[PDB]
């Protein structure tokens, strides 16, 4: 009766924004990113990539409730560097790694079959 | 400076009562030229220690080699001051008790400073003259380095 | 009976003991996560206990951030023997019993039913009597 | 004997005085007589309260239920004001009384 439809976990409805940017006023150079209709599949990669950056002092994510689909990411970086730049660089590096991985897997398939 | 204490120790026991914890062992060291007993808990997985070892112990109120304090806030992107990175094992604690050998009238001749490194305790007995740098609730670093 | 009527129940309670053992050393990323789940957190990551050869925090070092205000308390673990309080090592406690909280920091000890439970004078009772309902509520939620 | 030793405030030995109370206060304590009379009257009141307690509580049970936790308040005061226990203090026992 009160069952939400299955597509509500990945479909943005009328009005919902994918990502909203808010600042953190407790500590300087901190920022919070709220992502709607996402889960650990993206949160974990983005966090682990942010931690590789030597100019990132804090990088975490959490899902506030398992029944409500929303991801919150918090990143604080050293001065003369902004968390938005850290986030964008992280996404770019992830895309580059995945593209290289796909290329190498395709060549490995080609070597394995008929070779 | 900021170095409250500095001496070379020798390990006499690792667990006189028994292996209480999997990854933590309690050294029972004795000094040399100071006659100061030590009881220190050391993470042995990260920093293995066995019997008969000699290490140089330094207890300093700051790590920055100039005098300024650290405020206790962690920051790894601060290699500029060139902290005391000549040691192998470093811990960070807070002295929580200074027992003594006082009485009603006579003053103390032997002290005993306890420091808690976030769970891993330490007691450092000895004479009351070279143990004067310790005041309770004060943050303290510990630095170890095994001598070959 | 002038005791706290609610306390930690059996699953945070079976796990806070394991968290507060001496052996628990936490990596940088694990500390990041756990602090991400703290609602009453200032925003400053404390200095690790073990600083070399690899930065490691400790379970007590994070339960200290959970504990509110400046609460002073002394409890006793449920496996504390009858000789530690008498013989030597009174304040050294080889088995890590004799919980001590000074200035809102878990200096030593293992937390169990006798510290976070629904008994008189427990840590939660002291937190209530000292800080109020509005802070004890956050205490419960953050612990869990 | 234990009660007297623990609650008497010997003002005669004067070495414990120099060790525990400050120098400007120990001279005042050793010079005044009204201070000494008040300090003796305090112990008299404590002895009478001890007898009243022993009448109220036979079978010697110390455990009791009271509204203010004085020992924990004292601990909080010590930690709040950064009191160092190894040094003589500036608290006048007459001010305490």
């Amino acid at each position: 009766m009160n069952a939400p439809p299955a597509f509500e976990s990945f479909l943005l409805f009328e009005g919902e924004k994918k990502i909203t940017i808010n600042k953190d006023t407790k500590v300087p150079n901190a920022c919070l990113f709220t992502i709607n209709k996402e889960d650990h599949t993206l949160g974990n990669i983005i966090k682990s990539q942010l931690l590789k950056d030597p100019q990132v002092l804090f990088a975490g994510y959490k899902v506030p409730h398992p029944l409500e689909h929303k991801i919150i990411i918090r990143v604080q970086t050293t001065p003369d560097y902004s968390p938005q730049e850290a986030f964008t660089n992280a996404i770019t590096d992830l895309i580059s790694e995945l593209s290289l991985l796909e290329e190498r897997f395709r060549v490995a398939i080609k070597d394995k079959q008929e070779g | 400076a900021g170095i409250l204490f500095e001496d070379i120790f020798d390990v006499k026991d690792i667990d006189p009562e028994g292996k209480k914890f999997d990854r933590v062992s309690r050294l029972h060291c004795e000094s040399e030229s100071f006659k100061m007993d030590l009881i220190l808990d050391v993470n042995i997985q990260i920093y293995p220690v066995d019997l008969g070892d000699k290490f140089r112990l330094v207890i300093a109120s700051t790590l920055y080699e100039d005098g300024t304090l650290d405020d206790g806030e962690y920051n790894p992107t601060d290699d500029r001051p060139s902290r005391a990175d000549q040691f192998e094992y470093v811990m960070y604690g807070k002295v929580y008790r200074i027992e003594g050998d006082e009485t009603s009238t006579e003053a103390a001749t032997r002290l005993s400073a306890y420091v808690s490194y976030g769970g891993l305790l330490m007691r450092l007995q000895g004479d009351a003259n070279n143990l004067h740098g310790f005041e309770v609730d004060s943050r303290v670093y510990l630095l170890m380095k095994k001598l070959a | 009976s002038n005791r706290p009527v609610m306390g930690i129940v059996q699953d945070t309670l079976t796990a806070v003991r394991k968290f507060t053992k001496r052996d628990v050393f936490l990596e940088r990323g694990e500390v990041m996560n756990l602090l991400m789940f703290l609602s009453t957190w200032d925003g400053k990551v404390p200095q690790p206990a073990i600083l070399k050869p690899r930065p490691l925090w400790t379970g007590k070092q994070i339960f200290s951030l959970i504990i509110p205000g400046h609460i002073n308390c002394i409890r006793t673990h449920s496996t504390h023997p009858d000789d530690e309080d008498s013989g030597p090592y009174k304040h050294i406690s080889p088995g890590d019993t004799k919980v001590v909280v000074e200035n809102g920091e878990l200096i030593m000890g293992i937390l169990c039913k006798k510290s976070l439970g629904t008994s008189a004078g427990s840590l939660v009772h002291i937190s209530y009597l000292e800080m109020g309902h509005d802070i004890t509520r956050l205490f419960y939620s953050n612990i869990q | 004997k234990a009660f007297e030793k623990k609650f008497r405030f010997d003002y005669t030995n004067e070495r414990a005085l120099r060790r525990t109370l400050q120098e400007d206060l120990v001279k005042d304590v050793l010079s005044n007589a009204h201070i000494q009379n008040e300090l003796e009257r305090e112990f008299e009141r404590m002895r009478e309260d001890r007898e009243v307690l022993r009448v109220i509580f036979p079978t010697g049970d110390s455990k009791v239920v009271l509204p203010c936790n004085l020992l924990r308040m004292i601990w909080n005061a010590q930690k709040i004001f950064h009191i160092n226990p190894r040094l003589p203090s500036d608290l006048h026992p007459i001010k305490v009384v």
